[PDB]
C-alpha cells in the first residue's frame, strides 16, 4: 500500500482542519489556504500571500501612509477556525497588523476582510501558530457568535490585547467585526499587557499554543516568560481559563502545569488535545461517560521556547481535576488568604478578600478579588517519554472503549498508543509506529482525525499526510494479528486476513473472527510423517 | 408558528435555521428558545448545522410489504424521527440480517428513506423486522419497524389464453403465487417485452408483444433482482386470422341483427368484436366463436341523426374486425 498525500509545491504549511460534515480538508499555509478532498486532492488554492508591507508601520499603508520603507514580503496564516453556523472559514493571517480573512467555506470566495477599523488589527506578530482560539455561536437573532483569541503582542501593548472576547457579524462586510463584546471607558471584554510590566521585563509575551471549548468554558495552554521565574529568559507553562458568559472578564485563571519523571522536570507545552476516554480508561481513572479528558506533550526544563530539547513527555489531566484544583483556589481566595499573586498582570500585589459564597463549578468570577493566579502548580500523569526523537504533536480517540493515542515526532513519524494504566497493563504501551516525511520534517500539532474517524491526516513542514488510524493488513498470520494489540485489529479466520470488526464479513458469527491470541487457528495432522513412496495416504485432521 | 406541523424532533431542525424555531426536550414539543424553560443548560435542542442526532426514532410504515430473497427490491421506509443528513442513516438501515443500501435522491430528510436490499438468498428466516440506526445503533436511538418485511420465491404454473396471434395484443393471464412481490416486473415473451398492466398475488395480467416466428414460445418473469422461469408451460404464437366472408351482406341503421361470418384461427382471438364507421362515428359490437373457421356476430348499430342510410343502401366508410393486434382486419 501507499500513503495518501498532498505536496507542498512551494511554500511551508501552518494550519490543517477538518470539516466535520463533508470531509474536506482546509490547510493554512504561508501566502496560501487551501481546500482538499479526503484523500488530499487539491481542490481549490486562495493566494492570501506576499503582501507589499512592514510590520514597523502601525494602521498599515491601506488606512494610512508610514515613512518606514516597504518591501514584499509573506503573509503566514497565524489562525484558522470553521464557522459552519456561517458557511465559511476564519483565517486570519499577520503581516498587516494582523489583519483577519472569511473564506467561503466549499470555494474559498472572499466574503471578506476587515481592516479599517484598530480592532480589525490582531498582532504584528509574525510567527506561525503561537496563536490560538475557539469559535463558539448562539442561533440567529440571539447572542450571536463570538470569537476567543488569544495571540503574542511583541511588546505592543496599546496596539492590541493578547487574550479578547470578540463579536464575530453575519455580513463579513459589516464593519462591526472582530469588536469586543462589551466595551466600557472601565473595562472591556479584553486583557491587555501592562506597560509596566514590560518596562521592568523587557520583552515578556504570552504565546498560545493550544485552546479548546469544554462544557461551558474556554481553555488556553500558554507560555509565559520570567516574572519570578533583568537577565535572561526562562518560561512557564500554564493553564487559562474563561466562562463563556462573563463579559466583563472576571472569570481569568491561570495555573502553571507541567508533570516530573523520575526527577526530571517537564514544563514546556508543544501541544495538546481535549478528548474522550471512553468506557476503559474512564472506569479506571474513575469518570462519567461525558466527563472530559487533555492529552498533552512537554519538553524537559524551562530552557528555549525558539528552540526546545529534545527530551519530551506526553502527560495526562482529568479536566474533573483541573476543575478541582480551580474550586479548591477560589474556595481558598474567598477565605481572605494571601494575595491573587499574578506578576505580569498586577505589579504590585492586592489581597484576597474574604466572602461568604457558594462556590461552585459554575462561579463566573466577581468585582473584586478579580483576575487572579495560581500557587501550586498542577501536576499531570505521565504516559510515554521519548528521548532521543522530541513528540511534537498529539491526538486521541475512543475505540470500541480502548483509548488510542497519536503522538508525531521531530522525525515525521506517528505513534499509536493504546493508554493502559487504567487499562490491566503495566504502564501505558507503544503499539505501532508509521512514517509520514522519513527525511526528518516535524510533524505539526494541527493533526486531526477524519470525520469517520478512518484516517488521521498528519501535517508537515512540507506535506499533508493521510495515514490510516487501521492498517490491520499488514498482518500476516493470526499470532503476529492479535499480537501488535493495536486494538482494531481481528483476525478474520476464513478470509485468513487481519482487519476490524465491520470489514470482517459475517463476523458476528461464531468462531468466524479472532479477538484474543487464544481464538487463534490450531491445527494437526495424525500421520505427520508420509514416505515419498506412498500415495493417497488416509490422514486425520484436528482444529 | 412553532410548530403546529410538526410534533417531532426530526421534523423541526428539519426546518429553516431562520425561523429560530427548535426542538424541547421537556415539554415533548418544540418552540423558541424565548418559549421554552432552561432547567438544563442543554434542555432545548437545534440543529446547529445539521450535527444534531435526534431521539426515538420511530417507524410508521413501510412500502413493498414483500419482495424477492434475490434482493434489488426499493424499500420504501416512512418514519418520524430519524437522522438529518444521508451519511448518518447510510449504512444505519438492515431488514432483520440483510444489508440495505438506501438512496441519496430518494431520501426525504427524518420523514422517509428509499433503500435497496442486497441478497437474502443465504439468510435463514423467511421473514424479518426493518432496523434503522440514525448513525450508531444505540439503545435509544434505533427504530424496528412495527410489522416486518417477507421474503419469498414468486412461481407461475398457468397462462390463461395459452395461443395468440403473432401480431399480438392479446390479454395473458399468468396464474401463480407470491406474484405481487417486489418493487418492478417485467415479463418476456420470447425475449421481447409484454405490457404491464396489473398485479396481484395470484395473477399477472399484460399485453401480449409482437412474435417473430410461430410456434412455442418462452415466458420469463423478472422481479427486481429475481428471475423466474418455467419451460413446461410456454407461449403458442398462431398465423393471423383472416376474414373470408359475412353472410348477410347487410344489415339496418340500429343493427343487432345475426352475421354468419366466415375466416380462419378464430379461436385464438377470445374476445373479437366488429367495428363499423358511419359518418364521423366509429361503433362496435360482440361476436361469438364457434369453430376456428365459423363465428355469429351482432352487427353494430350506426344510429345517427346527422346522416340516415337511403332506401338504395349505403357502404360505410370503414368496415372490419377488433382482433387483438391484428390491425390488417380492422
Ligand atoms: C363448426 O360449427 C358450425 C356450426 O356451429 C358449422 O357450420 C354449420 O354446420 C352445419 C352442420 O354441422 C350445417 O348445417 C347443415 O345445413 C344443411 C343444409 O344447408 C342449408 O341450410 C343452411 C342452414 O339454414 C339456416 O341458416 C340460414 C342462414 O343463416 C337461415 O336463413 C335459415 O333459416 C336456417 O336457420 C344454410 O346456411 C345453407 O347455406 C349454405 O350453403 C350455401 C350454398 O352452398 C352457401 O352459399 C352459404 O354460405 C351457406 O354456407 C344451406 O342452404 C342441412 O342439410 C343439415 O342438416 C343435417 O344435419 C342435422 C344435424 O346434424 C341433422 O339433424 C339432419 O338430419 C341433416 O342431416 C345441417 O342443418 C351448416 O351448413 C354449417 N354452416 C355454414 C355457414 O357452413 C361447421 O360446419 C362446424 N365445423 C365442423 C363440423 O367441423
Ligand atoms: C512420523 O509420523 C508419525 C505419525 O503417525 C509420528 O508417530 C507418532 O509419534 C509419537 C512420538 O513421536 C507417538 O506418541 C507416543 O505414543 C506413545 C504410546 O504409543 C502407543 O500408542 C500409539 C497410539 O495409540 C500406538 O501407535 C503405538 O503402537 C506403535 O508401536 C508398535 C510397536 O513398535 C508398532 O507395531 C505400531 O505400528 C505402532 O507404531 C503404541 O502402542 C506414548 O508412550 C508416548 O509418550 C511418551 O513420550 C513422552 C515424550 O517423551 C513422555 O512425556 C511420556 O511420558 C511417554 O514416555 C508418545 O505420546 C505416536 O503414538 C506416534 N503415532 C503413531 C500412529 O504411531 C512420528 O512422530 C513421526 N516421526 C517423526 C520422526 O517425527
Ligand atoms: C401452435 O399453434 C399452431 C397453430 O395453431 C399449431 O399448429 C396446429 O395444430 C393443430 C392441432 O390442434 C392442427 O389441427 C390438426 O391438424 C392435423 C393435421 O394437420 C394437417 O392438416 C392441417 C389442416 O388441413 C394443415 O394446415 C397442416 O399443414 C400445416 O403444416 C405444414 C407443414 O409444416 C405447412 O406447410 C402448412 O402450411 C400447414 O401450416 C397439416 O398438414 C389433424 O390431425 C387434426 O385433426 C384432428 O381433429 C379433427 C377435427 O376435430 C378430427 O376430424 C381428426 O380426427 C383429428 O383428431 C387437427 O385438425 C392445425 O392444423 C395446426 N395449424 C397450423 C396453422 O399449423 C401448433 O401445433 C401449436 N404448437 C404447439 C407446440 O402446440
Ligand atoms: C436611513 O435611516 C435608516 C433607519 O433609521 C438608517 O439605517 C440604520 O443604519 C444604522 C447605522 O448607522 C444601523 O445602526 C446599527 O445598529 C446596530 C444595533 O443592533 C443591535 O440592536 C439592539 C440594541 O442595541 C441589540 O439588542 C441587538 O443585539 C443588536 O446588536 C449597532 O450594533 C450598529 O453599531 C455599530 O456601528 C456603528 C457605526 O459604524 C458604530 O459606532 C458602533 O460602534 C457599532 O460598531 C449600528 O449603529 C441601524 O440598524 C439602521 N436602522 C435600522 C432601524 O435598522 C440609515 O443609516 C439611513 N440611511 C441613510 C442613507 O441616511
Ligand atoms: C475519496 O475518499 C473516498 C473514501 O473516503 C474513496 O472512495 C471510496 O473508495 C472505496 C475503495 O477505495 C470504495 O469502497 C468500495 O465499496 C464497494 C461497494 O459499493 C465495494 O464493491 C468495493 O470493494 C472492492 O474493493 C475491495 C478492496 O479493494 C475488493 O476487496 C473488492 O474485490 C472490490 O473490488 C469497495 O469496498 C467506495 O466506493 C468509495 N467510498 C464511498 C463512500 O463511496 C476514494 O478513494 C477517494 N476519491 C477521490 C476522488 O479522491
Amino acid at each position: 500500500p501507499a500513503f495518501r498525500t498532498f505536496v507542498a509545491s512551494d511554500w511551508g504549511l501552518t494550519h490543517l482542519v477538518v470539516h466535520e460534515q463533508t470531509g474536506e480538508v482546509y490547510v493554512g499555509a504561508v501566502n496560501r489556504i487551501y481546500k482538499l478532498s479526503g484523500n488530499l486532492t487539491l481542490l481549490r488554492a486562495h493566494v492570501t500571500g506576499p503582501v507589499e508591507d512592514n510590520e514597523k508601520c502601525y494602521p498599515p499603508p491601506s488606512v494610512q501612509s508610514c515613512p518606514h520603507g516597504l518591501g514584499s514580503t509573506d503573509n503566514v496564516n497565524k489562525l484558522l477556525l470553521l464557522d459552519y453556523a456561517a458557511n465559511r472559514l476564519l483565517a486570519c493571517g499577520s503581516a498587516s497588523q494582523g489583519i483577519c480573512q472569511f473564506l467561503r467555506l466549499d470555494d474559498l470566495f472572499k466574503l471578506g476582510e476587515p481592516h479599517h477599523r484598530k480592532e480589525h488589527y490582531l498582532s504584528s506578530v509574525r510567527e506561525a501558530g503561537s496563536m490560538a482560539g475557539v469559535l463558539i455561536a448562539g442561533p440567529p437573532g440571539q447572542g450571536q457568535a463570538k470569537l476567543f483569541v488569544g495571540t503574542p503582542i511583541d511588546g505592543k501593548s496599546e496596539y492590541f490585547p493578547t487574550l479578547s472576547s470578540r463579536r464575530l457579524m453575519a455580513n463579513e462586510e459589516d464593519a462591526d467585526m472582530f469588536g469586543f463584546v462589551y466595551q466600557d471607558e472601565f473595562v472591556s471584554s479584553q486583557l491587555k499587557i501592562p506597560s509596566d510590566t514590560l518596562s521592568k521585563f523587557p520583552a515578556f509575551d504570552i504565546y498560545y499554543v493550544y485552546s479548546f471549548r469544554s462544557e461551558q468554558f474556554v481553555y488556553y495552554l500558554t507560555l509565559q516568560l520570567d516574572t519570578q521565574l533583568a537577565g535572561e529568559h526562562f518560561f512557564t507553562s500554564k493553564i487559562v481559563r474563561l466562562c463563556v458568559n462573563d463579559p466583563k472578564f472576571y472569570s481569568y485563571v491561570e495555573f502553571p502545569i507541567g508533570c516530573e519523571q523520575a526527577g526530571v522536570e517537564y514544563r514546556l507545552v508543544q501541544d495538546a488535545y481535549l478528548s474522550r476516554p471512553g468506557q476503559a480508561l474512564a472506569k479506571q481513572l474513575g469518570l462519567a461517560e461525558d466527563e472530559e479528558v487533555l492529552f498533552t506533550v512537554f519538553a524537559q526544563g524551562q530552557k528555549n521556547r525558539v528552540k526546545p530539547p529534545k527530551e519530551s513527555a506526553l502527560c495526562l489531566f482529568t479536566l474533573r481535576a483541573i476543575k478541582e484544583k480551580i474550586k479548591e483556589r477560589i474556595q481558598s481566595c474567598y477565605r481572605g488568604e494571601g494575595k491573587l499573586s499574578l506578576p505580569w498582570l498586577l505589579n504590585k500585589e492586592l489581597g484576597c478578600i474574604n466572602s461568604p459564597l457558594q462556590i461552585d463549578d459554575d462561579f463566573c468570577g466577581q468585582d473584586f478579588n478579580q483576575p487572579l493566579g495560581g500557587t501550586v502548580t498542577i501536576e499531570g500523569t505521565p504516559l510515554f517519554v521519548d528521548k532521543e526523537d522530541g513528540l511534537t504533536a498529539v491526538a486521541a480517540y475512543d475505540y470500541q472503549g480502548r483509548t488510542v493515542v497519536f503522538a508525531g515526532t521531530r522525525s515525521g513519524r506517528i505513534r499509536k498508543i493504546l493508554v493502559d494504566l487504567a487499562n490491566p497493563s503495566g504502564r501505558p504501551a507503544l503499539a505501532y509506529e508509521s512514517v509520514v516525511a522519513q527525511e526528518g520534517n516535524p510533524i505539526l500539532r494541527d493533526l486531526v482525525l477524519s470525520p469517520n474517524r478512518q484516517y488521521l491526516y498528519a501535517m508537515t513542514e512540507k506535506q499533508v499526510t493521510q495515514v490510516p488510524v487501521e492498517s490491520c493488513v499488514q498482518y500476516t498470520s493470526c499470532e503476529l494479528c492479535l499480537g501488535s494489540r493495536d486494538p482494531h485489529c481481528g483476525w478474520c479466520v476464513l478470509h485468513s486476513i487481519c482487519s476490524r470488526q465491520d470489514a470482517c464479513e459475517r463476523a458476528e458469527e461464531p468462531q468466524r473472527f479472532a479477538s484474543d491470541l487464544l481464538q487463534c487457528v490450531q491445527l494437526t495432522v495424525q500421520p505427520r510423517n508420509v514416505s515419498v513412496t506412498m500415495s493417497q495416504v488416509p490422514l486425520v485432521l484436528q482444529a | 408558528k412553532c410548530p403546529a406541523l410538526r410534533q417531532s424532533c426530526g421534523l423541526c431542525l428539519k426546518a429553516d435555521p431562520r425561523f429560530e424555531c427548535g426542538w424541547c426536550v421537556a415539554e415533548r414539543r418544540c418552540s423558541l428558545r424565548h418559549h421554552c424553560p432552561a432547567d438544563s443548560p442543554a434542555s432545548w435542542m437545534h440543529a446547529h448545522h445539521g450535527s444534531s442526532r435526534c431521539t426515538d426514532p420511530k417507524i410508521l410504515k413501510l412500502s413493498p410489504e414483500t419482495g424477492p430473497r434475490q434482493g434489488g427490491t426499493r424499500l420504501t421506509i416512512t418514519g418520524e424521527n430519524l437522522g438529518l443528513r444521508f451519511e448518518d442513516v447510510r449504512l444505519g438501515v438492515h431488514v432483520g440480517k440483510v444489508l440495505c443500501s438506501p438512496v441519496e435522491s430518494e431520501y426525504i430528510s427524518a420523514e422517509q428513506i428509499v433503500c435497496e436490499i442486497g441478497d437474502a438468498s443465504t439468510l435463514r428466516a423467511h421473514d424479518a423486522l426493518v432496523e434503522v440506526c440514525v448513525r450508531d445503533c444505540s439503545l435509544h436511538y434505533r427504530a424496528l419497524s412495527p410489522k416486518r418485511f417477507t421474503f419469498v420465491t414468486p412461481t407461475f404454473y398457468r397462462v390463461s389464453p395459452s395461443r395468440g396471434p403473432l401480431s399480438g395484443g392479446t390479454w395473458i393471464g399468468i396464474e401463480g403465487s407470491h406474484l405481487n412481490a417486489g418493487s418492478d416486473v417485467a415479463v418476456s415473451i420470447g425475449g421481447r417485452p409484454c405490457s404491464f398492466s396489473w398485479r396481484n398475488s395470484r395473477e399477472i395480467r399484460c399485453l401480449t408483444p409482437p412474435g417473430h416466428t410461430p410456434g412455442s414460445a418462452p415466458i420469463v418473469i423478472n422481479i427486481n433482482r429475481a428471475q423466474l422461469s418455467n419451460p413446461e408451460v410456454k407461449y403458442n404464437y398462431t398465423e393471423d386470422p383472416t376474414i373470408l366472408r359475412i353472410d348477410p351482406e347487410w344489415s339496418i341503421n340500429s343493427g343487432g341483427t345475426l352475421l354468419t361470418v366466415t375466416g380462419t384461427n378464430l379461436a385464438t382471438v377470445r374476445e373479437p368484436r366488429i367495428r363499423a364507421k358511419y359518418g364521423g362515428i366509429e361503433r362496435e359490437n360482440s361476436c361469438m366463436v364457434y369453430n376456428d373457421t365459423t363465428m355469429v356476430c351482432r352487427a353494430p348499430s350506426i344510429d345517427n341523426p346527422k346522416r340516415s342510410p337511403p332506401e338504395l343502401g349505403e357502404r360505410p366508410d370503414e368496415i372490419g374486425f377488433i382482433m387483438d393486434n391484428v390491425r390488417t382486419l380492422l
